[PDB]
C-alpha cells in the first residue's frame, strides 16, 4: 500500500490502519482509546487527520485514523490546520472536568493524558464552570482507584473484559456520568488486572503497591530483567530508588510477553525489600554470629572445605545458570544435586525430553495465540502459568477473528469482529483435579485425577492414531467426550497440547506427548507447550546432577561432611525432618542466600547472595529460550557496610581461594564462557545478551533517565561528599544517566521506554520496528534448541484407574497464583490477596468422615499431625484431598502423594 | 547596621505552611528534578487521610546556588526563597538541611494560597466535589436522566 | 566542649581572632564580589571554582602558609563544586585541603564573607594550640552548628513580604 | 435535531431536497412552531439539556462538549454570560458535524443551536453581560496580563 | 513568514556565486533556523571554498567561528551528508553584512581537515580547541597542542562517548601535577610551546603567558589558558533547555542577563515563539544595565562603587540577585516587574548624568592617562578583521559594526541610540572613549525604557512557553499539566538548528543550539569574544615591553571564565 501524509510518500501495510501504520513511521499522531492489543473502537475522536479523495483535493474530510484503513494510494494530513484545531478542542473536552491532581497523582510524569495535552499544544483554560465528580472504589491490595481522573476512553473495559476475560470490571451510568470499575466494592478477581496500571491513559488504576513508596518515573534506576516468580519467563523493568526495588513495569518483548504482565509477576517483587534479608556474611561460633566482609569469609570458607573429605552442592531452580554452574565447579559434576526430588526431577526430564526430542515444535508465549485448537492436559495454567492462559483466551477468540477475516472485515475492527462472532470459539478442552479459571472459555473440562487424565489422554492418542497404546476400560459417555475432543483436534490447522510438571504425574506428561505424536503423525501443524515450576526449572534440568534424595543420603550416612546449599529452602522438596536431621549431621552447612530461611539456623556460614535486583545471570524459559536479566542497583551504594555479592561469584571466589588461597571474585562473560564450554547443551547462553565490551557508538547502557535527580542529596544525609558512581564489568550498562536509551538504538535490552514527548507506556511504540509487533532489532533471548528432527516413540505405560483405598487420600494440589510461589508469597503485598489455607473434600467423604464445611480436620503426613478448615469441593473426585501447594507447612512435592489419619481436630 | 533586602531577594529556602497549618509541600518531587544542581532529595508519604507530604525533605546547601528554580516549579508555593544570607557553617555536612531545618511556621510570601482547596484527591476537611470549582458526585443509581 | 585532635593561652587566642591577615585566592566569580605573600598571612579565603588545573596552584599556595593557617571556603564552587558536577572541576576545595569555615551561596554577599568571619574568630577564641614547641597537638572545639543554633528563630518565622514589592 | 428556520422559509415544498438547501433537514416532517413569546436562548438551553443528557457517553466531543453549550447557555439564560461564549458555542458546532462524531446524535445536537444563532443572534448576545474571568487573585503572583 | 522560520537561504547570492564557481553539485544547502546559509562543502574543497569567499567583491573577510560536531548520535539527519564528525566555519561578510556557516562532513576513521590558519589567522586556537575536545587533526597547524584540557589528558571531552560528571578525586595525579608544574621551569620546552632570550612564567582572571625576552624587549609570546575551564558546552548537552539557565549567567559573570539573552533567544528560535512587545523592553533595559555595570568597571579599573551598588540594588529589586539573576526565560522573563521599579529607575537616571560627566572629566581629559594609552600596541581595521576583534576595539578601529544595529534583537530597532566609532587606531584611550559614549548611549536607552513602557505580558502566548504564568499553574489543570511536563522532563524542542548573535558588554556573543528533538540541548556552541581578543594579544605585542602588555591586558575588555566557558 501507498500512502501520502503531508506530502511526503510511504509504503506501509494496507491491513493496519492509518493511525498504527502512521505511528510505526515515526509520525506522532494523538491517541487515546486505541491499544495495539486491543484495536480500535473511535471512542475518544482524539487521532483524527485530514482524510482527501486524491492529489488534487484541497477540502478534505477529518477522520479516525484508527478507524480508517491504510489503503493504497491514501491521501491524508496530519498537520493540516483543522486536524489540530479538532485534536487540540478534543483534549481541551477531556480537560474540562479533569481535577487539579498533578502533583498528587501516581501518573505524573509517566501520564499519556499529560504527554498528549501537551502534544496538541493546549495549555489554556477558558472553561470557567463546575467540574463533575466521583467517588472511588476500594478494588482490593494492588490497583488504587481515582474516578476523577477519567477521559472515559474504555480501555480499562476492553482490555479487562474482552481481553483478558475478566468479569467484575465494566461501564456504568449515562451520558457525562460513565463510571468505570467494578458494581461494588472488593478485589479485582482478574489474575491480569495488574496490566491495568499501564492500560489507563490517566491516574485512574495506580500501582497501590508502588503508591505505598511512590517516586516518580524520572527519578528511577531500571534494568531489563526477567520475572523470576514462575517458568514463563516474561521481561520486565525492575525500577529501583534509595536501594529499595519500587516497581515492576512490563518490559516490552514482541517474542514472549508483549505488553502484559500477570499479577504474581507484577506484584510479588515485595520479598526484595525484606528487612530480614542477608547483607553480610554470618558465620557461627557457639551461639555468636559475627559478621566478615567478604575476603576473611572467603578465606575462612576456604580452609573450612579444604579441611573436609567430600564436598556436596545442593542447586536450586530459583537460581541462575551461571550461579548453578559455580556450584557444579567448586564442588565438582559427581558431587552436584539439583536440589529438586526425584519425582519432580523425572517430570523435568521426561518434559525436556519432550521439548528437545519430540520432534514437535514448541511455539512461544505470543505464538501460542495462533493456534486453533487447545488441549490442556493436567496444568492449571492460570495459577502456574498465567500468561500462558491468556495467549490460550486470544487462540480462542481465533475462530471469531476468522469468520470476521472471511466477511472482509479488517483484524483492527475489533468492534465488528467480536459482533460477527458472538460466542463462536476455537475448541478449548481443559483437564484438572477441579474446576479451572479457563472452564468460562473451554469447550470442555474434565475433572478427574491425575491418572484418569493421563488416561484420557492416552485414550485420545489412540483414537487419534491406531498405532497408540489403547485404554481399556472407557465409560460409553467418557468415549463420547473423547470423541468430541478427536473430532476438534483433528479438524484443527494448529492444535496445541498444553502440559506440565505442576501436576505431579508423569503420565500425565506421556498421555500430552502422545497426543502430540499422533497429531504429528496426521501431518497437522501441532505445538507443544511444558509449563515449568520456577524460573530456572528448564535451565537445572538441562545442567542436570543428582537428586535432593541423593544429597540427603549422601549426608545422612557421612560420606560427605560439606554441603553448600544455593538459593534453597530444602523444605518444598523434602520432608522437614529429613532436612534438619541431615543437616544437623552435618559438621559444614554453607547457605548461599538472599533470603531468610529455615535452614539456616543449622548454616555454619550464610552468605548474603544477591537477588535478581542485585544481581546479573541467565535464567532458561519453560519453551528452552535462555533471557539474560541485569543488575538494577547496586546495594552498597547506599549502606556500605553491605556485602551482597551474586551467587556464581560467592561461588567462584570461594573455588579460586580453595584452590589457590587467593580471591579472584569473577567477571560475568568468564562464566559464561564457563559454561558455554564445559556444558555444549547450554552454549545458546552466550547469544542471550552481549558481552560487557557491547557498546551503542563508545557508550554504555544508561539504567537512569536523563533527568535522574537528587544526584548531590540522595546520600548526603549519611556523607555531604558524593560517593563514587558504582562500576559495572559484569554487564553493558551503566549505573548512571551518563549513557544511550535511544529508540533507534541498535541493542535489543532495553531498560525503560521513553522518548521526548512519550513519558508513558506508549513510548515502547518508539522502540518496535511496527506497533505491535517486535522490538527493532530483534527480541532479547535465543532458543537453546531447535526442533527435532525424530520424534519419540509412543509410552506404552498407560495408568490404571483411580482407586479410592479406605484410610488413605490421594493428594490433589491446588496451585494458587498468590501463594504457590516461594518468593512471591513471602511478599508482604500478597499476605492479604492469599486465602487462608483451607483443605478441599468431596461432600460424600465429609458426609462420611462427618464434617461440615469450615471445620478443622488434622491430619497426619510424614509424622506430623497439622489442623485446616474443611472447604467442600463438589468437582474433586471422591477418595481425593485437596491440598495448597506452594504454602507454608504444604510443601509442593506432596502433590500426588497419599495421606492417611484424616480426622476431625 | 542591619541590612535591606527587597522581598524578592533569593537566599535562604524554606518550606511554608498552608493558612490553616498544615505544610504546603505534597511531595511531588517537582523542585528535586527541575534543581540543576540536583541538592534536593525527598521521599513522598501519605497519611491516614490520604494527604501527601514528604516523609522527609533535605537539601545540600552546600551545593545550591540560589538559583530559584525550585521555587519557581513549585505548584504548591511550599518551598520559597527567603530574605536571609546569613547560613555559614563550620563543617560542610551541616549545610545538608532536612525537615525539621526548613519547615517555618507560616506561609511566607504566598499567604492565601492552598493546593488542596484546588486538588479534587480527597483529604481529611474536604470530600469529593468540596474543592474549587467542584460539583458533587453524582452516583450512576441515581434516578434523575 | 568536643575537641579534635591558660589566661595567656585565651591572650593568645584574642590576639590571633583579633587581628587575621588574609590571603584572598579568587578563582571566579566569586572574587569579584569580595573585592599580603603567603608566608605572612594566616587565613586563606578559597573563593571560586577549584579547576583541575589551578588545583596544584591551590595546594602550592596552601603550603608555603605558615602555621597556623585557616581556611574559608567562599560560595557553592568552593563548598562542594556547586553546579559544576563537570570533567574539568574539582567537587569542593576540601577534597586536598581542610577548611575551616564554609559559606553557601552563589555568589555570596560581602556581608556573607563578615560573618562567617566572625565565625572563624568564635572557632580561633574556643581552641587550643600548643603554646611553645620546647603537647604539640592541635586541638579544635566540635563547635555547635549554625543551623541548630539559629533553628528556633528561623522556624518562628510566619509571614514574609510578597514578592510583588521592589 | 433540526435547524430553525423562519418565516421566510414557511413557503417552500415539505421534501428532503427542499430544506436541504433551506439549511436544515425534513427529519420526520413533524415542525414545531415557535412563537414570539418564546426565549431563543431558553429554547435552545433545553433543547441542548435534553441532548446532553440523552448522550450514550462513548464518544469525545458530543459527552464532553454537549454539557460545555448547556453551561453556556445557562449563563447566557442568567445574564452571566462572558465574552468567547457565543465564539465557543460556534466552535462546538463546528466540531461537533458529521465525522467528527462517532454517531450523529450530536450533529443533530448542534443544528437548532447553529441555526438559532445565526438567525436570532441579538438574543444570545443580550445574555452576555459579565466581563470574561476564570482565574481568582493569588496575593504574592503578579498575573501575566494578556492582550 | 515569522523570523524563526525555517529557511534554506537559497536567494542569498553567495549560493549563486559558490554554483557558478565551484558547479551545482560540489555543496548541499541546509535548511535551519540559524539565520544562515548553512553549505555543507567537501573537505577537498574547503580551502578553495574560503580563498573563493575571500576574494569576492564584498567579501567575507572575519572567520567568526570554527569547532566541531559529534554527530553519531544524531538520529534527525534528513537532508544532511553521511557524517560521524563535522566541522563549522562561520564566516562574516561585514560589507555584505551577512554571514555562511561551511560544514566539512568527517568520517570517523580518518578525523582531519586542512587547516584554515593561512585563510584566517584567529583559526589556530580554534583548531586547538577542536583537536582538544573532539580529536579532529588539522592537517599543516603549526602547533596543535590542546589548549582547554592538559596536556596530559586522555580522551576529548566533547565526544558523546566521554562521560561529562566530575571523576573520583586522586591525591596522586594532583601530587604529580604539582611536580609537573614544580618542574616545569627546569624542563621547559621552546619547541613544545610553538617558539623556536629568556624564558618567563606568571600570571582579569588568573591565567600564566609563557614569555620569550630579548633583555627586556617581548620576542615571542604564548599563552596558557583554559585553566578556568567549567566545560559549560558538555553541560549544555546535560541539562534541559530551561535549567540551561543559570549556565549562561555564568560565562561572562559581569554580563549577566546579557548573557543569558543570545540563549534564550536561540531557544525561541528553536521553539517558534514570538516574544510580545513588553518582554523584548525588559529585557533590553536589564541588557542596558548590566552592560553599564561592565562598562563602569571597565572604565573605573583603567583609571566607582556605589554607581554599581545602584545598578546591583535595581537588578536585586527586579530580579532577586544581583549578579547571577537568571531572570530571562524561554518566551519571556520569570516574573512581572515589580510595583515600584519604575521610582528606582527615575532615581538611577538622574544620579547618573553628573557621575557620567565626572567619569567623562577623569577618563577623557586625564592627560597622564592620554599621554599612557594613546598609541601603544595599537591595530587597524585588517588586524581587527583577520583576528575576529570584536566589540569596542572594531568600532575604535572605524568599522561601524554594532549587532544592535547591523542584525537587531529583542526589540532594538524601536529604541534611539547612536553607535559610537573611532578613527583608523584602536588604542587604549580610543577603547575608553568608545566605552563612555557607550555608557551614555545605554543611558539614552534606559530613559527611553522609563519613558514609554508597554503594557502586557511578561510571558509570550505559546504552549512552549517554560515555564507557564504562575497564576494559571496554580490555577488551571491545563497550565499546571505543561509546567508539570516543563519542569520535570523538560519542554520538547523540535530538531532543528539556531543561532543567535548579540553585543555583549566585551563584543559579540553567540549560541549556536543543536536540538535532536529531545528535551536537552544536542549541541551547545557559545561563542565568546574574549577568546577571540585574546589571541591577537601575541600579534599586536610583538617588540613591546612587558609594562606595554600589561597595559595593553587592562586595555582589553576580557575575562577568564568568558576566554575558556
Ligand atoms: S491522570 Fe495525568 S493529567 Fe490527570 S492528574 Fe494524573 S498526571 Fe495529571
Ligand atoms: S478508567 Fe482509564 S482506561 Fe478506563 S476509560 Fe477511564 S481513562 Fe480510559
Ligand atoms: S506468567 Fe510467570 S513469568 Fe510471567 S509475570 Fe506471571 S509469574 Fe512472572
Ligand atoms: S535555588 Fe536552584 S540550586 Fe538551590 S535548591 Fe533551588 S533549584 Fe536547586
Ligand atoms: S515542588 Fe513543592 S510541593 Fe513539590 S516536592 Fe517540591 S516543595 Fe514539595
Ligand atoms: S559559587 Fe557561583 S558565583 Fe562563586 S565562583 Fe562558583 S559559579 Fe561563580
Ligand atoms: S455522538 Fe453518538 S456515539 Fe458519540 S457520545 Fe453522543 S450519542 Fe454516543
Ligand atoms: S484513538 Fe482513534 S478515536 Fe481513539
Ligand atoms: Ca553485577
Amino acid at each position: 500500500a501507498t500512502i501520502h501524509v503531508d506530502g511526503k510518500e510511504y509504503e506501509v501495510n494496507g491491513a493496519d490502519n492509518l493511525l498504527e501504520a502512521c505511528l510505526s513511521l515515526g509520525l506522532d499522531i494523538p491517541y487515546f482509546c486505541w491499544h495495539p492489543a486491543l484495536g480500535s473502537v473511535g471512542a475518544c475522536r482524539q487521532c483524527a487527520v485530514k482524510q482527501y479523495q486524491n492529489a488534487e483535493d484541497t477540502r478534505g474530510r477529518l477522520v479516525m485514523s484508527c478507524m480508517t484503513p491504510a489503503s493504497d494510494g491514501t491521501f491524508i494530513s496530519i498537520d493540516d490546520e483543522e486536524a489540530k484545531q479538532f485534536r487540540e478542542s478534543v483534549v481541551e473536552w477531556l480537560m474540562t472536568n479533569h481535577p487539579h491532581d498533578c502533583p498528587v497523582c501516581e501518573e505524573g510524569g509517566n501520564c499519556h493524558l499529560q504527554d498528549m495535552t501537551v502534544m496538541t499544544g493546549h495549555s489554556f483554560r477558558r472553561y470557567r464552570f463546575t467540574k463533575r465528580t466521583h467517588r472511588n472504589q476500594d478494588l482490593g491490595p494492588f490497583i488504587s482507584h481515582e474516578m476523577n481522573r477519567c477521559i472515559a476512553c474504555y480501555r480499562c473495559v476492553r482490555y479487562y473484559k474482552d481481553y483478558a476475560g475478566g468479569t467484575d470490571l465494566g461501564v456504568y451510568g449515562a451520558h457525562d456520568n460513565v463510571y468505570f470499575g467494578r458494581p461494588e466494592d472488593g478485589t479485582l478477581e482478574s489474575e491480569f488486572s495488574g496490566n491495568l496500571v499501564e492500560i489507563c491513559p490517566t491516574g485512574v488504576f495506580t500501582d497501590k503497591t508502588h503508591s505505598e513508596r511512590y517516586n516518580r518515573k524520572w527519578d528511577m534506576q531500571f534494568a531489563p530483567s526477567i520475572c523470576q516468580q514462575c517458568s514463563i519467563g516474561c521481561n520486565i523493568s525492575p525500577g529501583e530508588r534509595y536501594g529499595e526495588l519500587r516497581r515492576i513495569e512490563n518490559r516490552y518483548n514482541g517474542t514472549v510477553n508483549h505488553y502484559f504482565l500477570c499479577d504474581r509477576g507484577r506484584f510479588g517483587y515485595g520479598y526484595v525489600n525484606l528487612k530480614d534479608r542477608p547483607r553480610q556474611p554470618v558465620q557461627r561460633r557457639g551461639d555468636d554470629f559475627i559478621t566478615l566482609n567478604a575476603e576473611q569469609a572467603m578465606q575462612g570458607a576456604a580452609d573450612i572445605l579444604r579441611q573436609s573429605k567430600k564436598v556436596i552442592g545442593i542447586g536450586s531452580p530459583r537460581a541462575s545458570v551461571e550461579s548453578n554452574f559455580a556450584l557444579r565447579e567448586l564442588v565438582g559434576e559427581e558431587n552436584f544435586y539439583t536440589g529438586i526430588a526425584h519425582g519432580e526431577q523425572e517430570r523435568l526430564q521426561l518434559a525436556l525430553k519432550v521439548l528437545r526430542e519430540g520432534g514437535i515444535y514448541t511455539p512461544a508465549l505470543r505464538e501460542i495465540e495462533s493456534y486453533d485448537a487447545v488441549l490442556v492436559l493436567g496444568e492449571d495454567v492460570t495459577q502456574t502459568g498465567a500468561r500462558v492462559a491468556l495467549a490460550v483466551r486470544q487462540a480462542v477468540k481465533g475462530k471469531a477473528r476468522e469468520m470476521a477475516a472471511a466477511q472482509k472485515v479488517a483484524d483492527w475492527q475489533i468492534a465488528a469482529i467480536l459482533n460477527i462472532g458472538q460466542r463462536a470459539k476455537h475448541p478449548l478442552f481443559v483437564t484438572n483435579v477441579d474446576d479451572t479459571r479457563l472452564d468460562d472459555i473451554a469447550a470442555w473440562t474434565y475433572r478427574a485425577p491425575v491418572e484418569d487424565q493421563a488416561r484420557l489422554g492416552f485414550a485420545i492418542a489412540h483414537a487419534l492414531d491406531n498405532s497408540a497404546p489403547a485404554v481399556d476400560g472407557i465409560e460409553p459417555e467418557l468415549q463420547s467426550k473423547i470423541d468430541v475432543i478427536v473430532q476438534a483436534l483433528a479438524g484443527a490447522k494448529k492444535p496445541l497440547i498444553i502440559s506440565g510438571t505442576n501436576a505431579g504425574s508423569l503420565e500425565v506428561i506421556q498421555a500430552a506427548a502422545n497426543v502430540a505424536k499422533a497429531l504429528k503423525g496426521r501431518g497437522a501443524d501441532v505445538g507443544i507447550t511444558m509449563i515449568a515450576r520456577s524460573v530456572n526449572s528448564m535451565g537445572l534440568g538441562i545442567m542436570g546432577g543428582g537428586s535432593l534424595e541423593e544429597a540427603l543420603t549422601e549426608l545422612e550416612t557421612g560420606r560427605a561432611d560439606a554441603v553448600v546449599v544455593l538459593e534453597n529452602d530444602l523444605h518444598r522438596h523434602a520432608s522437614a525432618t529429613r532436612v534438619n536431621a541431615a543437616l544437623a549431621k552435618a559438621p559444614l552447612v554453607m547457605v548461599v542466600d538472599h533470603q531468610r530461611t529455615a535452614i539456616m539456623e543449622n548454616a555454619h556460614l550464610v552468605l548474603s547472595a544477591a537477588s535478581f535486583a542485585e544481581s546479573d545471570g541467565t535464567v532458561i524459559n519453560n519453551e528452552g529460550r535462555a533471557q539474560r536479566f541485569f543488575q538494577v542497583y547496586d546495594p552498597a551504594y547506599y549502606d556500605s557496610k553491605t556485602v551482597m555479592l551474586e551467587s556464581w561469584r560467592w561461588l567462584h571466589s570461594l573455588h579460586s581461594t580453595l584452590l589457590s588461597r587467593e580471591v579472584d571474585w569473577t567477571q560475568l562473560d568468564h562464566v559464561i564462557d564457563a559454561v558455554v564450554a564445559k556444558i555444549p547443551e547450554l552454549a545458546g547462553i552466550k547469544d542471550a545478551a552481549p558481552d560487557a565490551t557491547f557498546r551503542i557508538r563508545g557508550q554504555k547502557l544508561a539504567r537512569e533517565p536523563h533527568r535522574y535527580s537528587g544526584r548531590t542529596a540522595m546520600r548526603a544525609n549519611i556523607s555531604v561528599h558524593e560517593p563514587r558512581q558504582p562500576q559495572d564489568i559484569d554487564t553493558m550498562f551503566t549505573f548512571s544517566m551518563e549513557g544511550n536509551n535511544q529508540p533507534t538504538a541498535h541493542r535489543s535490552q532495553v531498560p525503560f521506554a521513553w522518548a521526548p514527548g512519550w513519558n508513558s507506556p506508549q513510548a515502547w511504540n518508539k522502540f518496535q520496528d511496527e506497533v505491535g509487533g517486535k522490538l527493532r532489532f530483534g527480541d532479547p533471548g535465543v532458543r537453546l534448541f531447535e526442533t527435532s528432527e525424530n520424534g519419540l516413540d509412543y509410552f506404552t505405560s498407560v495408568p490404571a484407574r483411580f482407586q479410592p483405598q479406605d484410610g488413605k487420600w490421594r493428594i490433589a494440589p491446588y496451585y494458587h497464583l498468590f501463594g504457590s510461589d516461594e518468593l512471591s508469597q513471602r511478599a508482604p503485598v500478597f499476605q492479604s490477596r492469599m486465602p487462608q489455607p483451607y483443605i478441599k473434600l468431596n461432600p460424600a467423604d465429609a458426609a462420611k468422615l462427618g464434617v461440615n464445611a469450615g471445620t478443622r480436620v488434622s491430619f497426619s503426613y510424614d509424622g506430623n499431625t497439622v489442623t485446616l478448615p474443611v472447604e467442600i469441593a463438589e468437582g474433586l473426585t471422591a477418595g481425593q484431598v485437596g491440598l495448597p501447594m506452594g504454602m507454608s507447612g504444604i510443601a509442593p512435592v506432596l502433590a500426588g502423594a497419599h495421606l492417611e489419619d484424616l480426622k476431625e481436630a | 547596621e542591619p541590612v535591606y533586602l527587597p522581598p524578592r531577594y533569593r537566599g535562604r529556602i524554606v518550606l511554608t505552611r498552608d493558612p490553616d497549618g498544615e505544610e504546603r509541600c505534597v511531595a511531588c518531587n517537582l523542585c528535586a528534578v527541575a534543581c540543576p544542581v540536583g541538592c534536593i532529595s525527598l521521599q513522598k508519604a501519605e497519611t491516614k487521610d490520604g494527604r501527601w507530604y514528604p516523609e522527609f525533605f533535605r537539601i545540600n546547601f552546600s551545593r545550591c546556588i540560589f538559583c530559584g528554580l525550585c521555587e519557581e516549579a513549585c505548584p504548591t508555593t511550599a518551598i520559597q526563597l527567603t530574605p536571609d544570607f546569613e547560613m555559614g557553617e563550620y563543617k560542610r555536612q551541616d549545610l545538608v538541611y532536612e525537615k525539621e531545618d526548613l519547615l517555618i511556621s507560616g506561609p511566607g510570601k504566598y499567604p492565601e494560597y492552598n493546593f488542596y482547596r484546588m486538588a479534587g484527591m480527597a483529604i481529611d476537611g474536604k470530600d469529593k466535589g468540596e474543592a474549587e470549582n467542584e460539583a458533587k458526585p453524582i452516583d450512576v443509581k441515581s434516578l434523575l436522566p | 566542649m568536643d575537641y579534635t585532635l591558660g589566661k595567656l593561652n585565651d591572650m593568645v587566642n584574642w590576639g590571633r581572632k583579633n587581628s587575621i591577615w588574609p590571603y584572598n585566592f579568587g578563582l571566579s566569580c566569586c572574587y569579584v564580589e569580595m573585592v599580603a605573600s603567603p608566608r605572612q598571612a594566616d587565613l586563606m579565603v578559597v573563593a571560586g571554582t577549584c579547576f583541575t588545573k589551578m588545583a596544584p596552584v591551590i595546594q602550592r599556595l596552601y603550603d608555603q602558609m605558615l602555621e597556623p593557617k585557616w581556611v574559608i571556603s567562599m560560595g557553592a564552587c568552593a563548598n562542594s563544586g556547586g553546579m559544576y558536577d563537570i570533567y574539568s572541576v574539582v567537587q569542593g576545595v576540601d577534597k586536598f585541603i581542610p577548611v575551616d569555615v564554609y559559606i553557601p551561596g552563589c555568589p555570596p554577599r560581602p556581608e556573607a564573607y563578615m560573618q562567617a568571619l566572625m565565625l572563624l574568630q568564635e572557632s580561633i577564641g574556643k581552641e587550643r594550640r600548643p603554646l611553645s614547641w620546647v603537647d604539640q597537638g592541635v586541638y579544635r572545639a566540635n563547635m555547635q552548628s549554625e543551623r541548630e543554633r539559629k533553628r528556633g528563630e528561623r522556624i518562628a518565622v510566619t509571614n514574609l513580604r510578597t514578592p510583588d514589592e521592589i | 435535531g433540526t435547524d430553525f428556520l423562519t418565516e421566510a422559509h414557511l413557503d417552500l415544498p415539505m421534501e428532503f431536497e427542499s430544506i436541504g438547501k433551506a439549511g436544515s433537514r425534513l427529519g420526520t416532517a413533524l415542525a414545531m412552531a415557535v412563537d414570539h413569546e418564546i426565549n431563543m436562548v431558553s429554547l435552545v438551553r433545553n433543547l441542548e439539556e435534553f441532548f446532553a443528557r440523552e448522550s450514550c457517553g462513548w464518544c469525545t466531543p458530543c459527552r464532553d462538549g454537549l454539557p460545555w453549550s448547556v453551561k453556556i447557555l445557562r449563563a447566557l439564560e442568567r445574564g452571566e454570560g462572558q465574552p468567547g461564549d457565543i465564539e465557543t458555542l460556534e466552535q462546538l458546532c463546528r466540531f461537533l458535524g458529521p465525522g467528527k462524531t462517532f454517531c450523529a446524535h450530536a450533529p443533530g445536537a448542534v443544528e437548532p443551536l447553529q441555526s438559532a444563532i445565526k438567525y436570532f443572534r441579538e438574543e444570545f448576545e443580550a445574555g452576555i453581560k459579565q466581563p470574561f474571568s476564570n482565574t481568582h487573585l493569588i496575593n504574592g503572583i503578579q498575573p501575566n496580563l494578556l492582550k | 513568514e515569522p523570523a524563526w522560520q525555517t529557511r534554506d537561504h537559497l536567494d542569498d547570492p553567495v549560493i549563486g556565486e559558490l554554483r557558478n564557481r565551484f558547479g551545482p553539485d560540489a555543496f548541499t544547502v541546509q535548511a535551519t533556523r540559524t539565520g544562515v546559509p548553512v553549505v555543507w562543502i567537501k573537505r577537498e574543497q574547503l580551502l578553495e571554498v574560503g580563498d573563493f569567499l575571500k576574494k569576492l567583491p564584498k567579501p567575507y573577510v572575519m572567520l567568526f567561528d570554527l569547532h566541531g560536531m559529534d554527530e553519531r548520535l544524531r538520529t534527525h539527519r534528513e537532508g544532511l551528508p553521511a557524517a560521524d564528525f563535522s566541522v563549522f566555519y562561520h564566516l562574516i561578510s561585514i560589507d555584505r553584512n551577512r554571514d555562511i556557516m561551511l560544514k566539512v562532513a568527517l568520517a570517523e576513521n580518518d578525523l582531519h581537515v586542512p587547516t584554515f590558519t593561512k585563510l584566517f589567522p584567529n583559526a589556530n586556537w580554534y583548531e586547538r580547541e577542536t583537536w582538544d575536545l573532539f580529536g579532529i587533526t588539522f592537517d599543516g597547524h603549526p602547533n596543535l597542542r590542546r589548549i582547554m584540557m592538559p596536556q596530559t589528558w586522555k580522551g576529548h571531552p566533547l565526544r558523546k562517548d566521554y562521560p561529562a560528571r566530575a571523576t573520583e578525586f586522586s591525591p596522586f595525579e594532583l601530587t604529580k601535577a604539582k611536580q609537573d608544574l614544580e618542574m616545569e621551569a627546569l624542563t621547559f620546552k621552546p619547541e613544545e610551546w610553538g617558539m623556536k632570550f629568556m624564558f618567563l612564567n606568571l600570571g582579569h582572571g588568573a591565567f600564566r603567558i609563557v614569555l620569550q625576552l630579548d633583555g627586556e624587549e617581548i620576542v615571542d609570546c604564548v599563552p596558557d589558558i583554559g585553566y578556568h575551564h567549567r566545560g559549560a558546552e558538555k553541560m549544555g548537552e546535560r541539562q534541559s533547555w530551561h535549567s540551561y539557565i543559570p549556565y549562561t549567567d555564568r560565562i561572562e559573570y559581569l554580563g549577566g542577563c546579557v548573557n543569558e539573552m543570545p540563549y534564550v533567544l536561540a531557544v525561541e528560535k528553536l521553539a517558534g515563539i514570538t516574544v510580545p512587545d513588553r518582554v523584548n523592553v525588559i529585557r533590553v533595559m536589564l541588557s542596558e544595565l548590566f552592560r553599564i555595570n561592565s562598562h563602569l568597571l571597565y572604565i573605573s579599573t583603567f583609571i566607582a562603587f556605589t554607581d554599581r551598588q545602584k545598578i546591583y540594588d535595581l537588578v536585586e529589586a527586579i530580579t532577586g540577585f544581583r549578579m547571577h539573576p537568571a531572570w530571562f526565560r524561554i518566551g519571556g522573563v520569570a516574573h512581572d516587574l515589580p510595583r515600584g521599579w519604575d521610582r528606582l529607575l527615575r532615581e538611577f537616571l538622574d544620579w547618573m548624568p553628573k557621575r557620567l560627566a565626572s567619569y567623562e572629566k577623569a577618563a577623557l581629559q586625564n592627560t597622564i592617562l592620554k599621554g599612557r594609552s594613546q598609541g601603544v600596541a595599537a591595530y587597524g581595521a585588517k588586524e581587527a578583521l583577520e583576528w575576529g576583534t570584536t566589540g569596542a576595539g572594531l568600532r575604535a578601529t572605524g568599522i561601524d559594526f554594532d549587532v544592535r544595529k547591523a542584525r537587531p534583537y529583542s526589540g532594538y530597532e524601536n529604541f534611539d541610540f547612536e553607535i559610537p566609532v573611532g578613527g583608523g587606531v584602536s588604542d587604549c584611550y580610543t577603547r575608553v572613549m568608545l566605552k563612555v559614549e557607550e555608557l551614555r548611549q545605554s543611558l539614552r536607552i534606559l530613559e527611553q525604557c522609563l519613558n514609554n513602557m508597554p503594557e502586557g505580558p511578561f510571558k509570550a502566548d505559546h504552549p512552549l512557553t517554560t515555564p507557564p504564568p504562575k497564576e494559571r499553574t496554580l490555577q488551571h489543570i491545563e497550565t499546571l499539566i505543561t509546567h508539570f511536563l516543563q519542569v520535570s522532563w523538560g519542554p520538547v524542542m523540535p530538531a532543528n538548528e539556531s543561532f543567535q548573535m548579540i553585543e555583549a558588554t566585551k563584543g559579540i556573543n553567540s549560541y549556536y543550539l543543536t536540538s535532536d528533538g529531545s528535551t536537552m540541548s544536542y549541541r551547545t556552541r557559545i561563542r565568546t569574544p574574549s577568546y577571540a581578543h585574546l589571541q591577537q594579544i601575541p600579534a599586536a605585542i610583538r617588540g613591546s615591553l612587558v609594562s606595554d602588555l600589561i597595559v595593553y591586558l587592562g586595555s582589553i575588555d576580557f575575562v577568564m571564565s568568558d576566554v575558556d566557558r
